[PDB]
């Protein structure tokens, strides 16, 4: 007979999906460029 | 000094419910799904 190991709970796994999704929302600023402005204009305009 | 009131309110999306004014950002019924998405997340936090 063989020992069944923890496969990591589906609860823990489903929570990790919501964990990784939480961080990447606010990372986006509306930016679509490799330089200033481009939908991040709000941050750059208050600097100037 | 002015001959008219020099304070002008702006509004995002403006209109009448029927008898009185109502106005909203973009955010009005956004809050419904956002707090919901958090509920499901935080319920699984207990299981972790």
């Amino acid at each position: 007979a063989y020992y069944e190991n923890p496969e990591v709970p589906q609860a823990n796994a489903y929570m990790l999906e919501a964990a990784t999704s939480a961080v990447k929302e606010v990372a986006t600023l509306g930016v679509d460029t490799e330089a200033v402005n481009g939908g991040q204009v709000a941050f750059d305009t208050v600097n100037q | 000094a002015g001959e008219h009131i020099p304070i002008v309110p702006v509004f995002g999306e403006w209109g009448f419910v029927e008898d009185k004014e109502v106005y909203e950002g973009v955010v009005r019924l956004t809050k419904d799904g956002q707090r919901l998405r958090n509920m499901i997340m935080s319920f699984n936090a207990d299981i972790v």
